[PDB]
């Protein structure tokens, strides 16, 4: 996955996202919690109410994490090694959930950058997210 | 499937503001581009070599409108879906042989396309409601697979 | 599900030979090992850190037997899967919130276990019949998701 | 992603398959065609009757392809490059079908190697098949 052309699209497209990564991560999460209830399970200690300071804060974590990955497409297994241990070994998140977040994330991007969300960029951004999901759900150790 | 009384309201409301001329064709096209293997069922449509040809193809908009049409019939007959899509079911199952999982993927791109079209009016609540409708339609077309 | 009269006879005849304890204990154990994220639902069972601790755990064997007995109810009521699993469908969907994909995984794991215990008697024809029964159980359990 | 323990498990279990990879491939295919009829669609030109010499021949190709993959666990993308282009670009095989073939391969292996097909082995062989399926469905790098 992730060919020369996809990388160019990913790097370019994240560029259009800029510093709203944090805000988009928060919106994506809210869309996931409301759209796919089964995912509320992993956050028993959170305030899942509209406008939560925990959700918004967490969304920020997800945002930088994705920005980090976009800068290490040649070695995702390495740059994300820690998050992988957290999600697959410690938290044991079900892989299906990653597709849901990915969907909610793309849906968030379609909302805010309708003119940059072309079919081609859509296709590249989908593969990028799958690859990140495989690494975080991987247990390569 | 089931939605709140106030849910059908916000849902059907949005559906009236939909361009049946476009949405249908952009959903199918994005499906053909993001998940290329689906192109295997649409060879007779002609050129699908690149995103430019697909979104431009005449048969994709035409067929797209038919698809977006039977989706509306879904938005209305929500509490009797198994019946409405019963015929299309034995069609995609017996003739075409389309895997159930693909109905889910088209439903999700349809959602993303709606998102690109209505922007912020397409709120997480509204999106949540549509995930229900999308899920039911998909399940109905799969009934004949047992 | 509805299988040919001959198939039923074949499926039911194999089940007379199934030891619910041995088979169930191994099926649930393999699920926990091959798909580690399923472990989250059984943290109360104790140490599941390694395959040796999982296969040896007494609660895994005990719950395994209960699960296999449930499949047996399905195999003897192939005409009424929906009604047979209605209660378990509420438990797994509404109460526990288990993703439906896992039901299929457990169904296939079960098939692999049967294949290992019956070897050459588990012919590709008998398996094909069992993929139907297993597929049948999965959908009935996912019935509350629709 | 395959770990070290997984690579060792795979290379060891396949040592057990030995020279029966071809036979197991044919049985796997026979189990798949009867277990999931839809897959026949992809073989309109084949004689899918029982004991078909056409299925045995193909089963052999698949068996060899897998023995080749086991020899290049460290670089599956490179060693299976041509198969990917054939399955993704020309054939356009729905990815779902790969899970069906993998389940039939595992089933076939459980039948013939009951004493060696332990939980641990089962687990690694599954990561291996998912990993091979990823490569063959990707229009990658
Ligand atoms: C795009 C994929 C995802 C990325 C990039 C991501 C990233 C992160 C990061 C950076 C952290 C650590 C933050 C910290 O140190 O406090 C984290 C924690 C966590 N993630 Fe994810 N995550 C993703 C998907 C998931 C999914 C799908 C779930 C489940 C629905 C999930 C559940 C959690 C939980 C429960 C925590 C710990 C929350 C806490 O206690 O603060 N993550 N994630
Ligand atoms: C939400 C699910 C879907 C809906 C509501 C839908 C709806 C339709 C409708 C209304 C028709 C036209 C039948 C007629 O006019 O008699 C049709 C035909 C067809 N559909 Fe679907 N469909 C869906 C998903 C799929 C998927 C995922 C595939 C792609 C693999 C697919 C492949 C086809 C094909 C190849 C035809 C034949 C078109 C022709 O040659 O005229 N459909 N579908
Ligand atoms: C083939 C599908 C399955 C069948 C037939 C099945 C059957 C059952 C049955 C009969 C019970 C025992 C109920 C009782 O003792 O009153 C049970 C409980 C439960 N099931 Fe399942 N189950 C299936 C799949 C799953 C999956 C995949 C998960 C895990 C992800 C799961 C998680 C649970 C949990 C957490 C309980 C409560 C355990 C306890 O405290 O006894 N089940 N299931
Ligand atoms: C474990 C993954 C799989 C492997 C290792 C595999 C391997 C191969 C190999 C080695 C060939 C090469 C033929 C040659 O050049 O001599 C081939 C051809 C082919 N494969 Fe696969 N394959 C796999 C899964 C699938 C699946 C899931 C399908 C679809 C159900 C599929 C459909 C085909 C078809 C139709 C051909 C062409 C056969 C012909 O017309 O001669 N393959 N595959």
């Amino acid at each position: 996955v992730l060919s020369a052309a996809d990388k160019t699209n990913v790097k370019a497209a994240w560029s259009k996202v800029g510093g709203h990564a944090g805000e988009y991560g928060a919106e994506a999460l809210e869309r996931m919690f409301l759209g796919f209830p089964t995912t509320k399970t992993y956050f028993p200690h959170f305030d899942l109410s509209h406008g939560s300071a925990q959700v918004k804060a967490h969304g920020k974590k997800v945002g930088d994490a994705l920005t980090l990955a976009v800068g290490h497409l040649d070695d995702l297994p390495g740059a994300l090694s820690d998050l992988s241990n957290l999600h697959a070994h410690k938290l044991r998140v079900d892989p299906v959930n990653f597709k849901l977040l990915s969907h909610c994330l793309l849906s968030t991007l379609a909302v805010h950058l309708p003119n940059d969300f072309t079919p081609a960029v859509h296709a590249s951004l989908d593969k990028f997210l799958s690859s990140v999901s495989t690494v975080l759900t991987s247990k390569y150790r | 499937v089931q939605l709140s009384g106030e849910e059908k309201a916000a849902v059907l409301a949005l559906w009236d503001k939909v361009n049946e001329e476009e949405v249908g064709g952009e959903a199918l096209g994005r499906l053909l581009v993001v998940y290329p293997w689906t192109q295997r069922f649409f060879d007779s449509f002609g050129d699908l070599s690149n995103p430019g040809a697909v979104m431009g193809n005449p048969k994709v908009k035409a067929h797209g409108k038919k698809v977006l049409h039977s989706f509306g019939e879904g938005v209305h007959h929500l509490d009797n879906l198994k019946g409405t899509f019963a015929a299309l079911s034995e069609l995609h199952c017996d003739k075409l042989h389309v895997d159930p999982e693909n109905f889910r993927l088209l439903g999700n791109v349809l959602v993303v396309v709606l998102a690109r079209h209505f922007g912020k009016d397409f709120t997480p609540e509204l999106q949540a409601s549509y995930q229900k409708v999308v899920a039911g339609v998909a399940n109905a077309l799969a009934h004949k697979y047992h």
